RNA sequence: UUGUUUUCACUUUCUCCCCGCACUAAUGUGGGGAAAACUGGCUUUAUUUCUUCAAUUAUUUUUUUUGCUGAGGA
RNA sequence: UUGGAUAAGGUGCCUAAAUAUUCGCUCAUGAGAUCCCAUAAAAGGUGUUGGUUCAUAUGAACUAGCCCUGAAAAUGGAUGGCGCUAAAGCGGA
C-alpha cells in the first residue's frame, strides 16, 4: 500500500509554489530591532502575527516573545518536537549541524565574509588594494595577449 | 543626493510618495529626472481618477480662461504640476528647486543609457494590498484627452527590442570577464590568491 | 588619482527652524552615509566651509569658515554645526567637508 | 476569520490543462480557451499525473473567501465547455408581423427585420469563438453554439437585447426574441 | 530562601484559589438566574 | 528585551479595609486582583470599585496590603477568557471574551487594542471581570479554535520591514514581496 | 453556614493498528483505536565560565565621546 | 544675549521632526482626517466587524463600530493645499 517512483517523481517535481513554512524549528533571521542580525529558531506559535523565538546558547539569544513582522525565513529547517525547550535545542541544533549549512549557501558566506571585511584593518584594506592592482596588470596583460 | 544628476523609472510607482521623494530630494539641490510617467499609478478605481480629473476640469475662472489654472493632460505635466503644487514654488528658491526637475513621456534619447533606480517607499506591490482597486495613469491620461498613448508604446516596444540586444551583448561580455578573472587568478602569488580568497574578492 | 580628501562630504540645510520662526543661530547639516541618530553620534568634529568668489580677497580666489558640530538633531541622522558665523543662505544645497580632524 | 481554505476540482477525461501564475489555456477536442486570474490571490497546484486541480488561499475574509468557488466553478465550465460544446436554443415570438431572420456573413451577423413591421434593419454581431444557425426542428428555433459560456452568453443576450421595442407596454406586447433552453452538446 | 518560596506559593496559591471560588460561585448563581 | 515591544499592564493585588469604628467594630475586609499601569493606578481603581460596589471610600477606609503578581511560567502558551462590561454611545452591555498569548498582562492589553479598534470603546469606559485560564476543548470561537490544531503552519506573507539602516531613498532594482 | 476532602480530563511523537486506503495545505492526511515517556513535568546530589543570574525598586560606585561659557582680580 | 531641556501641538511634503513600532476596523460612481470652529436629523441597509438572547454548523430576533442612502443653490473651491488605501483615515498601546 505505496506509491514507489511515481510518489517520489511527481512530489519533486510538483515543487510548491510556497516553500520556507512556519512550521516549529525553523531557521530564522531577524532584522529589525536590537537583536537584529543574529540567528534564531521558531520554538511555536502563539497567533498568525505573534509568535514565540529561541535560538540556542550558541548565537546568544534568550527566550522572548517577537512579532514575526520582523523575522525573515530561511531555507533550512529542523525537525524538533513542539514541546522542545532550550537544552533540547542546542542539542539537537549541534546534532544537525544546521548553522554549518546555513554559512555555506549564497547568503551565509555573503553574511560571513561581510563581517570580516568591514571588522578587517588598514593593512588588510591595502593588502586587499595591491592584491588586487595585481590581478588587473595579469588580467589586463592576458587579455591584451587574447587578441 | 550626491551625484550629478539621478534617472527614476516610474514602473509601478504611486503618484502622492513618489512625488514626496522626489520634492524632498528637489529641495535639497539635487537633480532628478523622471521617465516613463505613462506607467504611473494611484491607488482608486480608474472612474473615481476620471471623475476627480473631471471635476478639476469643470473647474475654471470665469473671468477668462487665459488666466485659468492650466487643467494640462500630458501625464509628464501632471507629475510635474502635482510636484509643483505640493513644493513651495512661490518663492526664489523654491523656483530653483522646481526649476531643477525635468521630466519625459516614455523614453528620450539621453537617458535610455544611464542607470535606472527605483524607489521601495512607492512600488505599488509593497504599499498597496492586492485585492484593492488600481490604476494605470496613461489610460486616464488617454479618457481626459491625450490621444498620444498608442505612439509611446509602439516607442516602448521599438527600445525593448534593441535593449535585449544590447543586454544578451553585454551578457556575454560580462560572462566572458568572469571567466578571464578566475583563470588569471592562480598567476598571482600565493598571499595575493589568498588574500583575495579570504573576503571573496 | 591625486587630491586625496580624507574628509567627508556634507549638504547645509536650513537653519534650525521652526515653522514661521526662524532662529539663525545654528546649521543643519547632512552626511554622505548616515542614517541613524546612533550612528550621527559617531561625528563631534570640525566642518570646514568652502566657497567661491567672482573676485580675490587675500592673494587668492578662495576663502573658508570653521566650525563645529555639536550635536545630533532628529533621529535621521542630521546634526547641528555650530561656526564662528552665521553661514549665509546662499549656501544651501551646496557641499561642506567634515574633516577627519579632530 | 480563518488561515488556510482549499477546494478541488476534479479534471475529466479528455482534456488536456496549462497554467502559468494564474494564467490558463486549455486545449480540447473542440477548441481552446485562456482565461486570466491575475485579479485575485490565489495559489494553484495541477497534478496531471493525478488528474484534478488543488486551489487554495491563504489568511482569508469570507469577502476574499467568496471567490474561491467562483474560481473552481468557472475553471469546471471551462474543462465542460472544451469537452463538449455549449449551447442556446432561442425561440422568436410574433403576434402578427412575422419576424424575418437572415443568417449571412459565414455563422456571425444575423439580421432582423419585420420586427412590428418597421422595415429597418436590427442586426447584431458575435463574439470570436460563436456559430449560431437556426435548428432542423422548428421554425421560430436558434441554435447558438461554442467552446466559451460567456462568448456564447453574451451573443445570445446580446440578440436578446437588440430587439426590444420603445414605449409600448410590454405586459401586453409580448413579442421579442428570449432564452428557451440551455444545453451542452 | 526554600522555607519563604514555600509560603508564597501557598499564599498565591491560596489567592488563586479564592478567585476561582468566586468565579464558580458567580457561574452557578448566572445558571440560577437563568430559568 | 524592548522596552517598544512590551506594554506596561502589571497584575496587582490589593487587600484593603475600613478604619474599625465603634458602631461597627470589625469590618469585613477585602481583596481584590485588577490589571493597570502600576501601583499607584492600581490602587485608585481599587478605590473605585470600593466606592462603585461597597459603601466605603478613602476617607473612611484604608490599604493593609498592595502586592504585584506575575506569572508562573513566561513562555507557555494558554487560553484565556474574559469577561467585560462597557458602556456604549448609547448603552451598557457586557460580553465574553478568548485571547491566546504568554501571560495575563499581553492578554488584557490585546484586549484593550481590541475594543478600541472593534467599538471605539474608550480606556476609561471598560471594565474587567472573571478573566479566566481555559481548556483547548472548553474555547468558545472558532477564530482561536483553529490555532490549536495538531500541527500547525502556514506561509509567512508579511512584506519585509528592514531598519533605518538600510531603509535607503534609492535602490538598483525593484524587490519582490515573494521572497521565499 | 466558610474552610476541609473526592472524582475525570489534561501533553509529546519522525511510535503502530483499522476504515478512506493516496483521501493531504503537508515529505503525508481525515476519522475510529492501540504505545512509552527520548519530548515534557516533578523529588534527590555537586557545579554555574558549557549557558542565564533576568526585569523593577531602595543604597552606592564609576565610565566612554564631546558642545558652550571663563564673569571677577580680593 | 549665550547654551540645555520642555509646555501646548505636531513627526509624507509644504514645515523644523517617525513613510517609527505595534494592535484591530474602513472601499466611499460626491469616504475621513482637532473643542470653540464654521451644520445634518427622523428612518433605513441581505455592506462588513464583534457581541447577546433563543431554537435543532444551521435558522431567527435583537445589539453597536465603520460605511452607504436619506444629503439640493447660484464667480471656479477647498480636511489649508498637494495628495493620501500594507494610510499620510479611524480608535488605541
Amino acid at each position: 500500500v505505496e506509491l514507489t517512483e511515481e510518489e517520489k517523481l511527481y512530489i519533486s517535481k510538483k515543487n510548491l509554489l510556497f516553500k520556507r513554512f512556519v512550521e516549529p524549528g525553523r531557521l530564522c533571521l531577524i532584522e529589525y530591532g536590537p537583536y537584529a542580525g543574529k540567528l534564531c529558531f521558531i520554538v511555536d506559535i502563539v497567533t498568525i502575527t505573534r509568535v514565540i523565538v529561541d535560538g540556542a546558547f550558541i548565537t546568544g539569544v534568550p527566550r522572548m516573545v517577537i512579532p514575526l513582522k520582523r523575522l525573515k525565513l530561511l531555507k533550512e529547517r529542523i525537525k524538533i518536537n513542539k514541546n522542545c525547550k532550550s537544552g533540547f535545542l542546542r542539542k539537537t541544533v549541534n546534532s544537525t549541524k544546521v548553522l554549518e549549512e546555513f554559512n555555506n549557501s549564497k547568503l551565509g558566506k555573503k553574511m560571513i565574509i561581510k563581517k570580516k571585511r568591514d571588522e578587517a584593518t588598514d593593512f588588510e584594506r591595502f593588502q586587499v588594494y595591491f592584491a588586487k592592482r595585481e590581478l588587473k596588470k595579469k588580467m589586463t596583460t592576458i587579455k591584451n595577449k587574447k587578441n | 543626493m550626491y551625484k550629478k544628476e539621478y534617472v527614476i523609472d516610474c514602473k509601478g510607482h504611486l503618484l502622492g510618495r513618489l512625488a514626496s521623494l522626489i520634492a524632498k530630494e528637489l529641495l535639497n539641490g539635487q537633480r532628478i529626472v523622471a521617465v516613463r510617467c505613462e506607467d504611473i499609478n494611484i491607488s482608486g478605481s480608474l472612474y473615481r481618477n476620471k471623475l476627480k480629473y473631471q471635476e478639476f476640469l469643470r473647474l475654471r475662472t470665469n473671468t477668462n480662461p487665459k488666466k485659468g489654472p492650466l487643467h494640462l493632460r500630458e501625464p509628464s505635466k501632471i507629475l510635474w504640476r502635482c510636484v509643483r503644487g505640493m513644493l513651495p514654488h512661490k518663492t526664489y528658491k523654491g523656483q530653483l528647486a522646481l526649476k531643477k526637475l525635468k521630466v519625459c513621456v516614455g523614453m528620450p534619447y539621453p537617458y535610455d543609457k544611464k542607470k535606472k533606480y527605483v524607489l521601495p517607499s512607492a512600488l505599488r506591490a509593497f504599499r498597496l494590498k492586492k485585492h484593492r482597486r488600481y490604476c494605470r495613469l496613461g489610460t486616464l491620461s488617454s479618457r481626459v484627452g491625450w490621444n498620444y498613448d498608442t505612439l509611446v508604446k509602439k516607442n516602448e516596444v521599438l527600445r525593448k527590442q534593441v535593449s535585449k540586444a544590447y543586454y544578451k551583448k553585454k551578457v556575454n561580455n560580462l560572462n566572458e570577464k568572469k571567466e578571464i578573472k578566475t583563470e588569471a587568478l592562480n598567476l598571482i602569488n600565493p598571499e595575493q590568491r589568498q588574500v583575495l580568497e579570504n573576503f571573496g574578492y | 588619482l591625486q587630491a586625496v580628501r580624507l574628509y567627508e562630504k556634507g549638504v547645509i540645510l536650513g537653519y534650525k527652524r521652526s515653522q514661521r520662526n526662524q532662529d539663525p543661530n545654528f546649521t543643519l547639516i547632512s552626511i554622505k552615509n548616515v542614517n541613524t541618530k546612533k550612528h550621527a553620534q559617531f561625528y563631534v568634529k570640525r566642518v570646514a566651509y568652502v566657497y567661491r568668489t567672482t573676485k580675490h580677497h587675500d592673494g587668492v580666489k578662495i576663502k573658508c569658515i570653521w566650525g563645529k558640530v555639536c550635536r545630533t538633531h532628529g533621529n535621521s541622522g542630521v546634526i547641528r554645526a555650530k561656526f564662528k558665523t552665521h553661514i549665509p543662505p546662499k549656501a544651501f544645497g551646496d557641499r561642506v567637508r567634515i574633516l577627519m580632524y579632530p | 476569520k480563518t488561515i488556510v481554505s482549499t477546494q478541488k476540482v476534479l479534471i475529466p477525461e479528455g482534456v488536456k490543462v496549462a497554467i502559468n501564475a494564474r494564467k490558463v489555456t486549455v486545449s480540447g477536442k473542440y477548441g481552446t480557451l485562456r482565461r486570466s486570474f491575475r485579479h485575485l490571490p490565489i495559489d494553484i497546484r495541477l497534478n496531471k499525473l493525478k488528474k484534478y486541480i488543488k486551489v487554495v488561499m491563504w489568511f482569508g475574509v469570507p469577502d476574499s473567501l467568496a471567490c474561491i468557488r467562483t474560481v473552481c466553478t468557472h475553471l469546471k465550465n471551462m474543462f465542460t465547455g472544451v469537452t463538449k460544446k455549449f449551447l442556446y436554443k432561442m425561440r422568436l415570438v410574433h403576434a402578427h408581423f412575422p419576424i424575418n431572420s437572415n443568417i449571412v456573413d459565414n455563422n456571425t451577423r444575423i439580421e432582423i427585420r419585420n420586427y412590428l413591421g418597421e422595415k429597418s434593419v436590427r442586426f447584431v454581431k458575435a463574439l470570436p469563438g460563436v456559430v449560431i444557425e437556426k435548428s432542423p426542428n422548428v421554425k421560430d428555433e436558434i441554435y447558438v453554439s461554442g467552446a466559451d459560456i460567456e462568448n456564447v452568453s453574451l451573443t445570445a443576450a446580446l440578440i436578446h437585447q437588440s430587439v426590444l421595442c420603445r414605449n409600448k407596454d410590454i405586459r401586453k406586447f409580448l413579442d421579442g426574441i428570449y432564452v428557451s433552453e440551455v444545453t451542452t452538446v | 530562601k526554600q522555607i519563604q518560596k514555600k509560603e508564597l506559593q501557598k499564599i498565591n496559591h491560596d489567592y488563586y484559589k479564592g478567585v476561582a471560588k468566586a468565579v464558580k460561585k458567580k457561574k452557578k448563581r448566572e445558571e440560577k438566574k437563568a430559568k | 528585551i524592548d522596552n517598544s515591544l512590551n506594554t506596561n499592564i502589571h497584575q496587582y493585588h490589593i487587600v484593603g479595609r475600613a478604619i474599625p469604628t465603634a458602631k461597627d467594630k470589625n469590618p469585613n475586609v477585602y481583596r481584590m486582583c485588577i490589571f493597570a499601569k502600576n501601583d499607584t493606578n492600581a490602587k485608585s481603581r481599587f478605590w473605585y470599585f470600593m466606592k462603585k460596589i461597597n459603601k466605603l471610600k478613602k476617607s473612611n477606609g484604608e490599604l493593609l496590603a498592595c502586592e504585584q503578581i506575575k506569572e508562573r511560567f513566561p513562555l507557555r502558551v494558554k487560553n484565556y477568557g474574559v469577561l467585560l462590561r462597557y458602556d456604549s454611545r448609547t448603552g451598557t452591555h457586557n460580553m465574553y471574551k478568548e485571547f491566546r498569548d504568554t501571560t495575563k498582562e499581553g492578554a488584557i492589553a490585546q484586549l484593550y487594542s481590541e475594543m478600541a479598534g472593534r467599538h471605539r470603546a474608550r480606556a476609561s469606559s471598560i471594565n474587567i471581570i472573571r478573566i479566566s485560564e481555559i481548556s483547548s476543548s472548553l474555547v468558545r470561537r472558532p477564530h482561536i479554535k483553529q490555532l490549536l490544531k495538531r500541527r500547525l503552519r502556514f506561509p509567512a506573507l508579511h512584506l519585509p520591514t528592514l531598519q533605518k539602516e538600510y531603509r535607503k531613498k534609492f535602490a538598483s532594482k525593484r524587490p519582490s514581496t515573494y521572497r521565499m
